[PDB]
């Protein structure tokens, strides 16, 4: 479901809002997994890029609205 | 040999990155399986 609606990454909603963006956050909501899609931290503080990491460089911002 | 640390290093990787697509170019010439010479 992620690396088929990654092909929605140029489509925006009618707020403007990247609907790859709300489809993968209620993606991961509803999955209820973050660990698999998006990595593990490590205990000296190295984050494990997770599955999500394979499609984007930014995984920040990603990570960032998934958090808000 | 055997995260946080390349942010830090870039702080105070893209090289790494220059030298294997060098490696890889240079590479290309000696290849004689034309088919490789592409791959790579």
């Amino acid at each position: 479901a992620l690396q088929y609606f990654y092909f929605l990454r140029n489509e925006k909603d009618n707020q403007g809002e990247s609907m790859f963006l709300r489809c993968v956050s209620e993606l991961v909501i509803e999955s209820r997994e973050f660990d698999m899609l998006l990595g593990k931290l490590e205990k000296d503080g190295s984050r494990k890029p997770g599955a999500i990491d394979k499609f984007t460089r930014d995984t920040k911002t990603i990570i960032n609205k998934v958090a808000s | 040999r055997d995260d946080g640390i390349s942010y830090r290093l870039q702080e105070v990787t893209d090289d790494a990155v220059c030298s294997k697509a060098n490696e890889l170019l240079q590479r290309s010439r000696h290849v004689p399986n034309k088919q490789e010479k592409e791959r790579m």
